[PDB]
């Protein structure tokens, strides 16, 4: 008994984290991130997990929604009477913003319903997870869906292709260089139109799911985890904004629509405040043991 | 007063 919407992940001890020669790559790629802002996940550790559920897809629009129906739940960002989306330059409060109004009010969800929803907080993650009958996956469980029995980059393997996921090398790509990806930044943010690139629940599938099976573990939304972020060795040095979420925040994992390819690793580690802050591009997905 | 997304 797997759940249709689940997929079983066997049994088995794996490298959690990133090798050296990763840090030592990205030092040399052409990114702007400090060495110090990657050795979280440094170093690698064993980990033995048993065989475990994962969800095939991120949480959509319509399954929360169908939560909401249900239960009448009411998320923090609209106990808050805003949440975040990001502008031009910085994160920034938009009145109304919730899972139903994705850019504040004057915005909805018409169209999106196979889209993960967004603008759900810890709390919000952890309800709709309970009433499903399931919660949310650890870090571990998550980062071992998504590269496999073996370390790998991304979750098809080692090689980018931006044709694979919903993230910013599309768009980019697409536009022909950096600059002109820059440019059209600055003009979709002055026409003010859209706000979340979301893209389809598995609508990149098969060509970027993980090897046993999981959609989209790399860009369209962040999502949430169950693990309080740690260090993965007492000695690891990391930017100091980091540990000062240590043992505080929770980690968020696979970037979103708006990261290009470094911050979309299977081993990426983010974090995020636990205690009812969300944004536009942060949704989640659930796990379960395999009996429960 | 919030942490948000970290690193940001
Ligand atoms: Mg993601
Ligand atoms: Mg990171």
């Amino acid at each position: 008994a797997v759940p249709g919407d689940m997929v079983r992940i066997p049994g088995g001890t794996f490298l959690q984290g990133s090798p050296e020669r990763t840090l030592d790559w990205l030092d040399r790629e052409g990114q702007a991130f400090p060495r110090d802002w990657f050795t979280d996940e440094t170093p690698q550790i064993p980990v033995t997990l048993p065989d475990y559920l994962i969800d095939r897809h991120q949480v959509t629009v319509a399954q929360f929604a169908a939560f909401v129906s249900r239960t009448g739940y009411v998320t923090s960002a609209e106990r808050a009477g805003g949440s975040m989306v990001y502008g031009e330059q910085y994160w920034e409060i938009r009145e109304g913003a919730c899972w139903h109004r994705p850019a504040g009010y004057g915005s909805g969800i018409r169209g999106r319903d196979d889209h993960p929803v967004v603008h759900i907080s810890f709390a919000d993650a952890e309800a709709y997870a309970r009433w499903a009958g399931r919660r949310l996956p650890t870090e571990s469980e998550w980062e071992r869906a998504a590269t496999g029995p073996s370390y790998r980059l991304w979750p098809w393997g080692d090689t980018w292709d931006s044709r694979n996921a919903n993230t910013a090398e599309h768009t980019a790509g697409a536009l022909g260089d950096l600059d002109a990806w820059r440019t059209w930044w600055g003009a979709i943010h002055a026409v003010q139109g859209p706000m979340p690139q979301t893209t389809p629940v598995g609508a990149f599938s098969p060509r970027g799911d993980s090897v046993d099976g999981c959609a989209d573990m790399t860009g369209n939304v962040y999502e949430w985890t169950s693990t309080l972020a740690h260090l993965y060795s007492p000695a690891t040095r990391c930017d100091p904004t980091i540990h000062l979420v240590m043992g505080r925040s929770r980690v968020i994992r696979g970037g979103s629509w708006m990261n290009f390819r470094y911050q979309v690793r299977c081993a990426e580690r983010l974090y995020g405040d636990p205690t009812g802050w969300s944004n536009f591009a942060l949704g989640f997905r659930c796990a379960r043991d395999v009996t429960a | 007063h919030s942490s948000g997304l970290v690193p940001r």
